[PDB]
């Protein structure tokens, strides 16, 4: 709250590491053997044979 | 294309001129006589008037495909817009075809034999550009021994000296040294050499690697 | 014999 | 030439005068030296290399990830003179002068429009023809054909436009290097045409069900007429 | 006190001695209403400060007056429509003429050359549906014009039901209107190959459903028993393929039913016999599936399909014993292997964050949110803070409700 920035002091934050984490992240899936459907492991449905077995 | 090449060899050489400086002087002189009252193959010193024309011209590099064909494949692509051109070399070729037969990693060869068989084809048709072996002697420097980066490079200064009108882009791996030719390719500080040395007609073509004015004006896509 | 019309006249 | 009208490109664009601007130019992307303030040194090869190529990718050209178009195709260049000459006569002007001289001064005016606009055009498509000659298709050598005689221009097989070449004194045409003049215009015409009949004549060659034997009955029926209103034969 | 500019608009900071205002809750911008100012029109009727003035009449111009028509004119309207006859004809030469005149793919060496595209069929494509009532995937129609031997066999179909329409023979519109019985034309018959090879172009590329519509349409359109059979196991594979193993079920038993009506030579049993134990299989029932097979192989022992299928589900028996029975009946169809099942499951699947049962709940045809949802009262539903209306009690708990 004291003077204006500019371009590259903006660009600061994406040089850093916490934006990237925080935006620029690439989440890895797999289709789920039961419903077929992008998936990501350690995360399942609430079907019957999802909650018994939980691909 | 050997046997076409063969066969074509005399239109080729009866075609290229006499002298590689000038070439806008030469272009002009030829309009003014057209203006006074088949198809052969492709080559760069027989058809720059041809590249003239043409608005884009990318310059192919073995280390392109590394990895995979797409980049070829995407350029392949934008040739028949009819306003880019694509310039291979013979010394591209035998670059490819060496590391195709020799390089450890299954992959490179796959890619490299694919992408040999891409401008074999685009050869064929005649949408491509090929310098044999004989327009690299006619065109290198007069006592320069060349590999594949160096006429490559020797390539986009004619083109940026002689034809400044046509953009000069390079297709490479990201990688390769010969990105930065100003930095790797240099033979260190020569007093007969500066950054103007591109633009003297006199000079040889290798004098643009001491300056970035060479880097300036061709691009790295 | 009628029919739901917009507009008449 | 780049970010401009190239090869095949129809629209005409001087890059160097900022026509098409609504505003006058106060920022010059492609500068090299502080003095091109006052002395831009436009027009040199060198200047103008980096001012044309730091322009940005109009409509005609494309960018280096975009998809380009295969604008040198022979099956795409044919039906775009086609379209031409669909566009400079209407249809019912077409029927009418195919069924007939008695005709409006406004139609002959448009006629003679349209003979201009197709001549333009095959001197601009030229270059892109000739190179797609080789992996052309006889449908599309038919259909150029076909073009011409809906733009009523008879090609020069040795009314008539393109046998006769553009007025201008040699001394002060453009001659400048870079950019697709054409100025043997009949004998380039004349020749694309004799190499367009080869290659008809080649395909027939080659390609020698009553979907085929009826395809092939049409197909010699309209070359034979096509043929013998441009004056040509085989 | 005051930073920025004295209009509305302007971004900083302004107070009331200086530059008094009036309470306007959300307002259009200076570079034209916004999606929330526009919702409130399309929802309230008026911007929600209420001091604009209601414009519609550029939206009264599109709908009103251009549905309007006089009672006469709404009366010869229908009578003066064009004649489906001749329109049919002047559809099948237009779009026969596109295929035609489209043009083929260069052979490239080393890459795949792209597919030109198709613009000019569109319509033809268009006004041929409209008049035969059928519906021409286009990615199909891309697939055969690449592929040479399906170009042909296309194109063929085409001409020759050019050619019987042309001869006077609409076999769809003369049994519509003498509906208002006999065996398939050669017209029907044309038709029903072109659409038989239009879907066989869509399975090429990959797009099951559109073959599937495709082989409906055509066995809507045919009539002859043979057709119908070859039809309904085409739609069979088609289903069996799009992962809808309920139809491919049920069309597997139809061709096998229609099995006595057709002539030995033919091999449609045998395919609706292949997608029916196929269907089975897909839905995990592994002694239907070899008792289908054992039936198909008792009418026609020695086809190849029942054979490989045989081997297929001895492979699968022998495998058994690692489980020592079937697959329990509990699931009995819960596991998916199918591409076209993983492409519905990342198109309608319901996402993280949103698409969800936490995120929006599609009442009769209406959205709601979680909480409102009247398919569960929750802890997040507001059913749950109701209770004891003034009826009666109507729970035992005694803490809420
Ligand atoms: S089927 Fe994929 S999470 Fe249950």
């Amino acid at each position: 709250p004291k003077r204006k920035k500019n371009p590259m002091q903006l660009r600061r934050k994406v040089y850093g590491l916490h934006f990237k984490e925080k935006y620029l992240k690439m989440e890895e899936w797999y289709y789920c053997p039961l419903c077929a459907e992008p998936k990501k492991p350690g995360e399942w449905c609430r079907r019957e044979d999802c909650r018994q077995i939980k691909p | 294309v050997a046997d076409r090449l063969r066969v074509e060899q005399s239109v080729i050489t009866s075609l290229i001129p006499s002298s590689l400086r000038d070439v806008q002087v030469q272009m002009l002189m030829s309009n003014e006589r057209n203006a006074l009252n088949k198809r052969p193959l492709m080559t760069m010193l027989s058809q720059l008037e041809y590249l003239n024309s043409i608005d884009s011209v990318f310059i192919l590099h073995s280390s392109l495909m590394a990895t995979s064909t797409d980049q070829l494949v995407s350029a392949v692509r934008r040739l028949p817009s009819g306003k880019d051109s694509l310039i291979v070399t013979m010394s591209c070729l035998r670059a490819l075809s060496v590391k195709s037969l020799t390089s450890p990693s299954m992959k490179e060869r796959i890619a490299c034999a694919r992408a040999l068989e891409i401008v074999s084809y685009e050869l064929e048709k005649g949408r491509a550009v090929l310098l044999p072996f004989s327009e690299e002697i006619l065109l290198h420097d007069a006592g320069a021994y060349c590999d594949e980066d160096l006429m490559l490079w020797t390539v986009a200064a004619f083109l940026a000296r002689e034809l400044p009108l046509v953009k000069v882009h390079t297709l490479m791996h990201s990688n390769c040294t010969a990105r930065t030719p100003y930095r790797f390719l240099k033979g260190g500080h020569n007093l007969l050499v500066s950054s103007r040395s591109l633009y003297d007609k006199g000079a040889p073509l290798l004098s643009s690697l001491h300056s970035k004015e060479l880097r300036l004006v061709t691009h790295n896509v | 014999a009628a029919a739901a019309a917009a507009a008449a006249a | 030439v780049y970010g401009g009208s190239g090869r095949g490109d129809l629209l005409y664009e001087n890059p160097d005068a900022r026509r098409h601007s609504g505003r006058a130019l106060g920022v010059l992307n492609g500068v090299r030296h502080s003095s091109q303030a006052t002395m831009p040194e436009s027009g040199q090869l060198y200047y103008r290399k980096l001012i044309l190529h730091s322009r940005p990718p109009n409509g005609s050209c494309a960018g280096l990830q975009r998809h380009c178009h295969d604008t040198c195709n022979w099956s795409y260049l044919i039906p775009s003179l086609h379209r031409c000459a669909e566009s400079a006569i209407s249809a019912k002007l077409w029927e009418k002068m195919c069924q007939l001289v008695n005709l409006t001064q406004y139609e002959r005016q448009r006629v003679r429009d349209g003979q201009n606009l197709y001549r333009y055009e095959v001197h601009q498509r030229l270059p892109l023809l000739e190179e797609s000659i080789g992996w052309a298709q006889l449908d599309d050598l038919l259909g150029w054909f076909r073009s011409a005689r809906r733009a009523w221009v008879r090609l020069p097989t040795s009314s008539s436009a393109m046998s006769c070449r553009l007025e201008g004194h040699a001394d002060s045409r453009d001659t400048t290097p870079g950019r697709n003049q054409v100025f043997d215009t009949p004998e380039r015409v004349e020749q694309l045409t004799e190499a367009t009949v080869h290659r008809i004549r080649e395909e027939l060659q080659r390609l020698n069900s009553a979907r085929r034997l009826a395809r092939d009955e049409e197909l010699s029926r309209c070359v034979e007429e096509e043929l013998g209103w441009h004056g040509v034969a085989l | 006190y005051q930073r920025g500019g004295w209009s509305p608009g302007s971004k900083h900071q302004k107070h009331m001695t200086l530059n008094p205002t009036l309470y306007l809750y959300r307002f259009p911008g200076p570079h034209g209403p916004g999606p929330y100012t526009m919702k409130y029109w399309w929802t309230l009727g008026c911007f929600p400060t209420g001091m604009e003035v209601p414009f519609r009449l550029h939206e009264f111009l599109s709908t009103y007056q251009q549905e309007h028509v006089p009672v006469e004119v709404e009366e010869w309207l229908r009578c003066y429509i064009k004649d489906p006859l001749s329109e049919l004809v002047n559809a099948s030469n237009d779009f026969f003429k596109a295929v035609e005149v489209y043009p083929e793919v260069e052979s490239a060496r080393g890459y795949k050359t792209l597919q030109p595209s198709i613009a000019p069929l569109l319509v033809p494509m268009k006004k041929f549906e409209e008049q035969l009532g059928v519906k021409i995937s286009p990615v199909g129609l891309r697939s055969v014009l690449s592929n040479p031997v399906l170009k042909d066999r296309f194109l063929d179909d085409l001409f020759d039901y050019k050619s019987y329409v042309e001869k006077g023979g609409s076999t769809p519109h003369r049994r519509l209107a003498r509906s208002r019985a006999e065996t398939t034309a050669d017209d029907e018959r044309s038709l029903i190959l072109l659409l038989t090879t239009i879907s066989e172009g869509c399975i090429n590329a990959g797009n099951y459903s559109d073959a599937a519509s495709v082989l409906a349409d055509a066995l809507m359109f045919c009539h002859d028993p043979d057709s119908q059979a070859t039809t309904h196991a085409n739609i069979s594979f088609a289903s069996l393929l799009n992962a809808d193993f309920k139809g491919a079920e049920y069309n597997g038993r139809e061709a096998a039913l229609l099995q006595p009506q057709v002539k030995p030579t033919s091999t449609a049993c045998a395919r609706g016999y292949v997608g029916w134990a196929a269907a089975a299989a897909y839905q995990d029932d592994f002694e239907k599936a070899e008792a289908i097979v054992k039936d198909g192989l008792t009418l026609y022992v020695g086809n190849e399909h029942l054979e490989k299928l045989a081997n297929k589900l001895q492979a699968l028996r022998e495998e058994q014993p690692s489980v020592y029975k079937q697959v329990p009946r509990s699931l009995r169809e819960s596991r998916s292997h199918l591409p076209s099942q993983q492409s519905r499951g990342l198109l309608s699947g319901s996402g993280k964050g949103f698409s969800n049962e936490f995120d929006w709940v599609e009442f009769k045809n209406k959205l709601y949110p979680s909480k409102m949802d009247p398919r569960n009262n929750e802890m997040g539903s507001v059913f749950r803070r109701v209770g004891d209306l003034g009826s009666f009690i109507s729970t035992s708990r005694s803490m809420e409700r």
